[PDB]
């Protein structure tokens, strides 16, 4: 078994400003070497073979190059249309191997969330489960933190959340926190807090509701 | 003009088998060979099968080696993966395709293989409704809580396609119920509330569920 | 498990201008996953694609002039120029990429085309 590691396997990269990603195999494959991107929603596409010839219809900013174990990535100039997942992989011997993978996002100016609040729907409450959803929408970088309040109470373990790809518009992540209890303990307490802590905040901000008020 | 097309895919229980196809057109299929390349949801690629174009040489790794069989047929210009004794770690999307010289330069679209215990169950949609705790600088967001399906996919759109800008449908997650729960939200003009109607449209073809949400605003 | 490069029959050939001049590449492949490219020189000791079997489906419409034909006995393969040009003669070869059990590439030894007048 040959070990593809790649590196790194985040890639902030300005439009423009060129990006690198290497890639590194636990033993010697020759240049028998192959670089795919994969956009969000679709099928892996080949980039580049035998570590350095672009295949049919690859733009010439794509680039490879590397020998031995040591392979190397290279787009000169970063369009917007690059961003998904770059894999490396070598088809010297059984079993192929790939690598982890290396997610190509836009950097972009930091962007604060617009947070907002969703109680639990009638219909429902009508059910016996109750989903109280915090959505913090068109924010950048990715990183942010959102902390459920119940009467002050500070929530733990008790909220799934989801983040969507990078827009390919406007270059923001979008996340939504959605905090499930059942019916009964949903009816015990009355102010429901959500508080979102981001880099582009100068201090956390919370989006209150007290229960059957809306 | 290389074309790869799966079928086969679906839900099965644990230790169950299922049978995937590749229909394959474009080249000489017989000339060339033919492979099985899977991805679990949000993980990367994993080689599964290899076939030679004679058909004569197979090659598989150990993490399926024993339980999945390639296979082909030169005379109809198809591809097979025979999977027995399937694991909840089996549970992916299987491409097809067909590796040369420069790698594995044809992809199918793949179709996915879900493994668990759950059963087919169509979801119910509640409504995102949009309020004043829901309101920032003029824009309102409004939504829709597609929760408890299974398995995946689902599909949804915003007034039957017409909105579709500044739509965010997140990631499902996987409930301690075994079910997939979702979110699909968008933000509007404040003043697009009493006006303009938004209507949730969810698609869930492995039950053939098809739910209209009308979401309306909230008087806060 | 070892094996040996292909070759590249005749050594020298020639032939007049408009007749179809023909070499055969022989390949004891050790597996089934492999390709024969067969390449056309540059003086800078480069290589350069004209053909190859299985055919290359990646860039189609490629010169028809240039064949690769697979003789049925699993070893022989037919690389013909067909009316031949003037420009035609010089220096080629053939060469074979294994796939498995490891991917390597091993090129026959080279061969002349004169076309004359
Ligand atoms: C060395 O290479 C030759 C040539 O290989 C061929 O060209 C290469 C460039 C590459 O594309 C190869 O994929 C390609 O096959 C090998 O020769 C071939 O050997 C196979 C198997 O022995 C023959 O295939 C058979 O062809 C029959 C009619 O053409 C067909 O009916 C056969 O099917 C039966 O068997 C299969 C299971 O194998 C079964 O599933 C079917 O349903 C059916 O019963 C079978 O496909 C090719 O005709 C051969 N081709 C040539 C040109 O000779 C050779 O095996 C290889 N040597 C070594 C040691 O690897
Ligand atoms: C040259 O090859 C072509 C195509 O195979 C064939 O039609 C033609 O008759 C050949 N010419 C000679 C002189 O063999
Ligand atoms: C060879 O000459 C012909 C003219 O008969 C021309 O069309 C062709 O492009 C030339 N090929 C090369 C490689 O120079």
């Amino acid at each position: 078994d040959i070990v593809m590691t790649q590196s790194p396997l985040s890639l902030p990269v300005t439009p423009g400003e060129p990006a690198s990603i290497t890639c590194k195999a636990s033993q010697d494959v020759e240049t028998v070497v192959a670089w795919y991107l994969q956009k969000p929603g679709q099928s892996p596409r080949l980039l580049i073979y035998w570590a350095s010839t672009r295949h049919t219809g690859v733009p010439d900013r794509f680039s490879g190059s590397g020998s031995g174990t040591d392979f190397t990535l290279k787009i000169s100039r970063v369009e917007a249309e690059d961003v998904g997942v770059y894999y490396c992989q070598q088809y010297s011997r059984y079993p192929w191997t790939f690598g982890q993978g290396t997610k190509l996002e836009i950097k972009r100016t930091v962007a604060a969330p617009s947070v907002f609040i969703f109680p639990p729907s009638d219909e429902q409450l009508k059910s016996g489960t109750a989903s109280v959803v915090c959505l913090l929408n068109n924010f950048y970088p990715r990183e942010a933190k959102v902390q459920w309040k119940v009467d002050n109470a500070l929530q733990s373990g008790n909220s799934q959340e989801s983040v969507t790809e990078q827009d390919s518009k406007d270059s923001t992540y979008s996340l939504s926190s959605t905090l499930t209890l059942s019916k009964a303990d949903y009816e015990k307490h009355k102010v429901y807090a959500c508080e979102v802590t981001h880099q582009g905040l100068s201090s956390p901000v919370t989006k209150s509701f007290n229960r059957g008020e809306c | 003009e290389v074309q790869l097309v799966e079928s086969g895919g679906g839900l099965v229980k644990p230790g169950g088998s299922l049978r995937l196809s590749c229909a394959a057109s474009g080249f000489t299929f017989s000339s060339y060979d033919m492979s099985w390349v899977r991805q679990a949801p949000g993980k990367g690629l994993e080689w599964v099968a290899t076939i030679s174009g004679g058909g004569s040489y197979t090659y598989y790794p150990d993490s399926v080696k024993g339980r999945f069989t390639i296979s082909r047929d030169n005379a109809k210009n198809s591809l097979y993966l025979q999977m027995n004794s399937l694991r909840a770690e089996d549970t992916a999307v299987y491409y097809c395709a067909s590796p040369d010289s420069s790698g594995v330069a044809y992809w199918g679209q793949g179709t996915l293989v879900t493994v668990s215990s759950a059963s087919t169950k169509g979801p119910s949609v509640f409504p995102l409704a949009p309020s004043s705790k829901s309101t920032s600088g003029g824009t309102a967001a409004l939504g829709c809580l597609v929760k408890d399906y299974f398995p995946e996919p689902v599909t949804v759109s915003w007034n039957s396609g017409a909105l579709t800008s500044g739509v965010h449908t997140f990631p499902a997650v996987l409930q301690s119920s075994g079910l997939y729960s979702l979110s699909s939200v968008v933000t509007v003009p404040s003043s697009s509330l009493g006006t303009q109607t938004y209507i949730c449209n969810v698609n869930h073809k492995p039950s053939n569920t098809k739910v209209d949400k009308k979401v309306e605003p909230k008087s806060c | 498990r070892p094996w040996n490069p292909p070759t590249f029959s005749p050594a020298l050939l020639v032939v007049t201008e408009g007749d179809n001049a023909t070499f055969t590449c022989s390949f004891s492949n050790t597996s089934e996953s492999f390709v024969l490219n067969w390449y056309r020189m540059s003086p800078s000791n480069q290589t350069d694609k004209l053909a190859a079997f299985p055919e290359d489906r990646s860039q189609p419409g490629q010169d028809c002039r240039f064949r690769v034909t697979q003789l049925p006995n699993g070893r022989d393969f037919h690389m013909s120029v067909v009316r031949a040009r003037r420009n035609d003669s010089g220096t080629y070869l053939c060469g074979a990429i294994s796939l498995a059990p490891k991917a390597q590439i091993k090129e026959s030894l080279r061969a002349e085309l004169r076309v004359t007048e």
